């Protein structure tokens, strides 16, 4: 009767994938 | 360390806060009462904590507080929610205030209307050191008060303000202000330029608002 | 069995029922394309679906929005995030110009480079949206007569400076830029706050006073902060109050556990009125029926300043609102309303127009084509009967 | 001195009594009983609310109050709110024998008791007998 | 679809039958032109056509999205199942009238364009709250009301029905109706009566579910329920117990009063305040009167007050035949030993007779039907009464 | 000011987070901060808070 409330987050998990063939220099 | 004002609600003390943030040149921070309450918990721990570390790097700096009552109110057995993330914003507020690792860098003025809500922690003397009472206009003040607002407008020069001052009974600095400006526009209904003291008592007629009429039985 | 109404009442009729059968009966017949989960008819996109779909493939991208933080000096070095993705700092692109790129605004970035295209609108919830009106009644001015006071002291203030900033600057004085309008209920306040919405050349805003009330702590509170920030950017906008009882009217402390979310709500209110820079061209209109229980905070002049009442007129207000409301019906020639309104003292206009309404139900009642006077008057002789011994009176 | 009056006078917004009926439904718990006369004779059937097996009993007399040489009566509501009233009705009809040296008659002896219990709801806000 | 929006002589004048008689013109020889067409140049076209050229024009693997904000004509914001929004632009194959924000979308994989749109679902309210067939009798059930029946039938049937005579005088139908009464009356009859024999929506709500342990769900729960009624269609909505939710403010208190206030403050505005609602019937039935706020009872809201009576000999003849139209009777009973003796008691206790003397007969086994089976049942019926009742002699 | 080194001050407050879990987070790691080093001082003003 009459009362407020607060709340919460369930945040979501994150997962990344890829090919994976790039080589990284260039440099050189 | 910290003023407070506090009064009756139309005494003036928004002016003194927009006045002196007006003079000085420091880093003048507003701050309202119920924004500190938020959706989620926490949220004004963290609303708090993020606004004294601007104060810190800014270092002349003044923050100011109005409504503090909102936040500001002796605890008590209570359940549910409401109040229970009030005093926890609350609790963040003192000590991030005063008490461990003080500093000299940043100076809070408070204001509210109503004194006996508040904690004994919020009142201590180091919290908030200086009270400062707002009084009602006594006699001169209103005479004061309608001489300032008359500045602008064009004022017949037969106009006796203490004559004004002491048929205005029991008003505060917003209501003495609502006269000056009710009798310019009851001036641009006949389409005078100047004023009379006529002007003023039909204006002080309308802000009392008399209700009704056949009040003829007594004298 | 039955008759006719009037005279070719099924020659109209069936001719009428048939081409609607057949504009059906034309669009099988041509092959029609409906219901195909989700798609358009195919007579509009036949000539769309070719090389202008590629003009949107190849020339258009993707443009994923965003949100700015802050700015640097010299240079703009935009310190962004996405929403969820990574917070990153990026530089605008080639078109736009680094002015209006200001902080805490909704921008579009290049999926690829990570680099600014478009400014966006901001995030405007539909809570508050729905509650723009976007549309104006059709109430006039003359449709609220018997107010000739009442009406004119709202004039003075809500319509002139917005119409006629002159007047104000030659004699130098501010308009009272609050009112509030109150009375007996069905007398005119809903009125006069359509009739000035009608009128308004500006961005009026309705808000229900309880639609503040919610569930959740605070949340009640950031609509108002959103009310006086779309105030502050649509210049010269209304905002009309309506039973703000429900917002607050008192701050019962005997026994302080209670109502207080509300009063944290009324609040924040007063404080986005007046106190700590003012809000420039920005008029209010509340409404309610008892103006007696509420908070002096909101009592102070400067927030509210003129207290307009409505009562019931006297004897010729009722004969003029029969002159609105018995001038837009069919009647007969032989009209007369002093005799009417001697039979109603004490009434409202609400009282008025349910006599006019209850009038067109006696023709109904009998089988008529019009409104007789001595039906009227056998409409005003059973309503006289009717306000004797009603149920509530 | 003004908001801690009762009100145990004024009516109801039905257009009724308000405190009365309250009291009236306290008389249909704790007892039961009746009487019975058909001819020469008259009985009354009580019953005993607590009986537990530690009381006494030595009264060798009970809710039969005999008040008269010619009356008793059978009590059921608050206990102690009829020793006012038994000591008082015994009293009446004691001062009609000091009056005409007769005996009461059963008729009006009950007419001066309904006297004194709607005098309670009339006027003061007392509290009525229940 | 919206060929011709005229209307207005709206009678048997004779400027309609050339109207809509051009209109048969008009409609015949675009028949007429296009039968020509799958005559002498009768080509599939668009059969394939216009589908793998489109087909091949969206991804195979299609993604759902959601509306967010609509932005001018082409593009609009979206958001992905994650949360990760998209500024893209729509193409004219998608019905851009049914795209309002809240809705399903249809997405691209390189540009993620916005495609298609999926179909909604039925929301759960209309199914909890409205009776969704005609649930039970028609006007056999009652009894002989005939002017109670008259008046619910000019507000609301006959206005929906035959919409003809408003309309020549320009004259709106009256808003609001009460129902109140004595209990057991046959006021919720009354309600399922125009319920059973209708053509529009009917919702039914009973008002003392209307008070949640929450705190701005009271008003949450009222602007959405006139929502769902204007958005479905021509709608009827009955509030069943209204008075003991929304009596007066009879001491102004707080804690939870000052809530069902506020809800009683909402359904006020949202019954009438702005922009009329249309087609929106308002029916409301109560057990007492007079206790209830006068800004509801004041017209604008409310234009119809009908007293419901109780009849003492005449439609109860029939009552007492309606409830034992269905069961057995002995020829050892005559109604008339209880219709003519008393002359008070409810409908709803001649209900509670009617099936008592089955209840009485079953219990022990018996055949059809007794004269005692109707003489325990009244003598139940009156203890049924009697019971609950503390009067005692003159008050 | 004794130690100025070994001391750990908690404001008994900021403890409290939007997450479900990430409250009980920051205590076992004081606690095992409070472990590692081996003459620890915890103190938490104003508890009714939490
Ligand atoms: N002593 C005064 N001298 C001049 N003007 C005054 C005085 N007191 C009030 N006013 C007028 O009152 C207005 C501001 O109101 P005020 O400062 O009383 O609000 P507050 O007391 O700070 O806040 P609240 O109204 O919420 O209590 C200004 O427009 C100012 O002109
Ligand atoms: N003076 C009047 N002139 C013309 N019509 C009137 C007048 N007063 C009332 N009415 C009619 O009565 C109806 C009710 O008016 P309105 O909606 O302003 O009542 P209200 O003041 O909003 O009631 P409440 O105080 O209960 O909110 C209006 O639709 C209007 O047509
Ligand atoms: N005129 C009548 N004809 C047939 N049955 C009736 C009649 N009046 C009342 N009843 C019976 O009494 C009940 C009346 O319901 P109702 O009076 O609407 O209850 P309430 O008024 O408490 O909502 C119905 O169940 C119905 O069977
Ligand atoms: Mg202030
Ligand atoms: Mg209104």
């Amino acid at each position: 009767x009459x009362x407020x409330x607060x709340x919460x987050x369930x945040x979501x998990x994150x997962x990344x994938x890829x090919x994976x063939x790039x080589x990284x220099k260039x440099x050189x | 360390k910290g003023v407070l004002m506090y009064g009756p609600p139309g005494t003036g003390k928004t002016l003194l806060a927009r006045a002196c943030a007006a003079q000085t040149k420091a880093t003048f921070l507003k701050l309202a009462g119920p924004q500190l309450v938020q959706m989620f918990i926490g949220d004004g721990a963290k609303l708090v904590r993020d606004a004294f570390a601007l104060a810190k790097e800014k270092a002349p700096s003044i923050i100011f507080i109005d409504e503090l009552d909102a936040i500001g109110t002796k605890r008590f057995d209570s359940e549910k929610a409401g109040d229970r993330e009030v005093q926890r914003t609350m609790l963040e507020l003192l000590n991030q205030l005063d008490g461990f690792q003080p500093n000299t860098q940043v100076k809070v003025i408070a204001a509210t209307n109503r004194v006996d809500i508040l904690d004994p922690a919020l009142l201590r003397s180091g919290r908030l050191d200086r009270k400062i009472e707002f009084p009602m206009p006594n006699e001169e003040a209103r005479a004061r008060i309608m001489q300032i607002h008359s500045r602008k407008m064009n004022v017949s020069p037969d106009v006796n303000y203490e004559e004004l001052a002491r048929c205005t009974d029991d008003f505060n600095g917003a209501q003495c202000k609502a006269v000056c400006v009710e009798a310019g526009m009851i001036a641009l209904r006949r389409g005078a330029t100047e004023l009379t003291h006529e002007d003023y008592m039909e204006g002080i007629l309308e802000v009392q608002a008399k209700k009704k009429a056949n009040l003829q039985y007594y004298a | 069995k039955t008759y006719g109404q009037s005279t070719y009442s099924r020659q109209i009729k069936q001719v009428e029922d048939d081409i609607q059968q057949l504009l059906k009966k034309i669009n099988e017949l041509t092959g029609i394309k409906e219901s195909d989960t989700g798609l358009a008819p195919p007579a509009l996109w036949d000539l769309a679906a070719d090389k202008q779909t590629l003009q949107s493939e190849q020339p258009l991208q993707v443009a994923r929005c965003t949100k700015i933080i802050n700015a640097d000096s010299e240079d703009p070095k935009y310190i962004i995030n996405v929403k969820q993705f990574a917070k990153f700092v990026v530089d605008l692109s080639d078109q736009v110009a680094p002015t209006d790129i200001e902080e805490g605004m909704r921008v579009g970035v290049d999926r690829n480079k990570y680099q600014i295209h478009i400014p966006l609108p901001p995030k405007i919830d539909p809570t508050v949206t729905m509650m723009q009106v976007e549309e104006k009644p059709d109430v006039t001015y003359s449709d609220v007569g018997g107010c000739k006071e009442q009406i004119e002291k709202l004039r003075e203030v809500v319509e002139t400076p917005l119409l006629h900033p002159e007047r104000f600057v030659n004699l130098g004085i501010e308009p009272p830029k609050g009112v509030l309008l109150f009375g007996p209920p069905g007398t005119g306040k809903t009125l006069c706050a359509r009739a000035v919405a009608n009128r308004t050349d500006a961005c009026f805003i309705r808000v229900i006073g309880s639609e503040l009330v919610q569930k959740y702590v605070g949340e009640g509170a950031r609509m108002v902060r959103e009310l006086f920030e779309m105030a502050r950017t649509k210049k010269a906008c209304l905002i009309f109050f309506d039973e703000i009882d429900a917002i607050g009217g008192a701050r019962f402390d005997d026994g302080a556990g209670g109502d207080n979310e509300v009063q944290r709500t009324m609040l924040e209110l007063i404080n986005q009125l007046d106190g700590f820079d003012p809000r420039g061209n920005i008029k209010v209109l509340m409404a309610t029926n008892r103006p007696d229980t509420l908070d002096p905070a909101l009592m102070r002049p400067g927030r509210l300043d003129r207290k307009i009442e409505f009562s019931l007129p006297d004897l010729e207000g009722r004969t003029h609102i029969f002159k609105i409301h018995a001038r837009s019906m069919s009647v007969e020639r032989d009209i007369r309303f002093e005799l009417l309104a001697r039979l109603c003292p004490n009434s409202t206009g609400a009282e008025i127009r349910s006599v006019c309404t209850e009038a067109g139900m006696f023709a109904i009642r009998a089988r008529r084509k019009i409104a007789t006077e001595k039906d009227f008057l056998e409409a005003v002789n059973k309503v006289i009967k009717s306000y004797a011994k009603f149920s509530a009176t | 001195s003004r908001r801690y009056d009762s009100r145990t006078t004024i009516f109801s917004p039905e257009g009724r009594l308000y405190q009365v009926e309250y009291a009236m439904e306290a008389i249909g718990h704790a007892g039961t009983c009746l009487g019975i006369l058909a001819n020469d004779g008259v009985l009354l059937a009580a019953e005993r609310r607590n009986i537990h097996k530690l009381l006494d009993e030595v009264f060798f007399s009970e809710k039969i109050y005999k008040l008269n040489e010619d009356m008793a009566c059978s009590v059921a509501g608050i206990t102690s709110d009829a020793n006012v009233l038994t000591n008082e009705l015994r009293l009446i009809a004691q001062r009609y024998l000091l009056q005409y040296q007769e005996p009461i008659p059963c008729e009006q002896l009950v007419t001066a008791l309904c006297d004194i219990k709607q005098a309670y709801t009339q006027f003061g806000g007392k509290r009525p007998f229940g | 679809a919206s060929k011709l929006p005229l209307v207005t002589p709206h009678t048997q004048c004779r400027l309609k039958l050339l109207k809509l008689e051009r209109i048969k013109d008009y409609l015949l020889m675009e028949e007429e032109f296009i039968r020509n067409q799958e005559q002498m140049k009768p080509l599939e076209e668009k059969q394939e056509e216009e589908r793998s050229k489109v087909d091949d024009l969206r991804g195979t693997p299609m993604s759902v999205g959601t509306l967010e904000e609509i932005i001018d004509d082409n593009h609009a914001i979206v958001s992905t199942s994650v949360g990760s929004e998209h500024y893209v632009s729509i193409l004219s194959f998608v019905d851009k009238d049914l795209l309002e924000p809240g809705c399903s979308v249809l997405l691209n994989h390189k540009v993620h364009a916005v495609i298609g749109v999926l179909m909604d679902d039925t929301d759960p309210l209309v199914t909890v709250m409205k009776v969704e067939k005609a649930p039970q009798e028609t006007y056999a059930d009652i009894g002989g009301l005939d002017n109670q029946i008259q008046e619910i039938k000019e507000s609301v049937e006959l206005p929906l029905t035959h919409p003809e005579y408003y309309e020549e005088m320009g004259i709106k139908p009256p808003k609001g109706v009460i129902l109140y009464g004595p209990p057991g009356t046959g006021k919720t009859l009354l309600a399922k009566a125009v319920a059973n024999q209708t053509s529009a929506t009917f919702l039914r709500v009973v008002g003392s579910e209307l008070i949640q342990k929450y705190l701005g769900d009271g008003p949450k729960l009222v602007r959405e329920l006139f929502r769902v009624a204007e958005e479905h269609a021509p709608s009827i909505v009955f509030i069943d117990e209204i008075d003991a939710i929304g009596t007066k403010r009879y001491d102004s208190n707080s804690g939870g009063e000052r809530e069902i206030q506020r809800t009683m403050l909402e359904l006020l505005n949202q019954l009438d305040g702005f922009d009329s609602r249309g087609d929106v019937k308002v029916i409301m039935a109560t057990n007492r009167i007079e206790t209830l706020d006068p800004a509801l009872i004041r017209p604008g809201r409310i234009d119809r007050k009908i007293e419901f009576p109780l009849p003492d000999e005449k439609t109860k003849k029939r009552i007492f035949q309606i409830h034992t139209s269905r069961m057995t009777l002995a020829d050892d009973v005559t109604l008339d030993d209880l219709i003519m003796a008393k002359d008070d008691l409810s409908g709803a206790d001649i209900k509670a007779i009617c099936t008592e003397a089955g209840l009485m007969a079953l219990r022990e086994r018996r055949m059809k039907v007794t004269n005692e089976d109707f003489k325990k049942s009244k003598e139940n019926v009156l203890y049924k009464k009697q019971e609950g009742t503390p009067e005692g002699l003159y008050l | 000011s004794q130690l100025d080194c070994n001391f750990l001050k908690v404001v008994s407050s900021s403890i409290v987070d939007k997450y479900i879990g990430e409250s009980a987070r920051l205590i076992r790691e004081m606690f095992n901060y409070a472990r590692d080093h081996q003459p620890c001082i915890i103190f938490m003003d104003e508890i009714d808070a939490i």
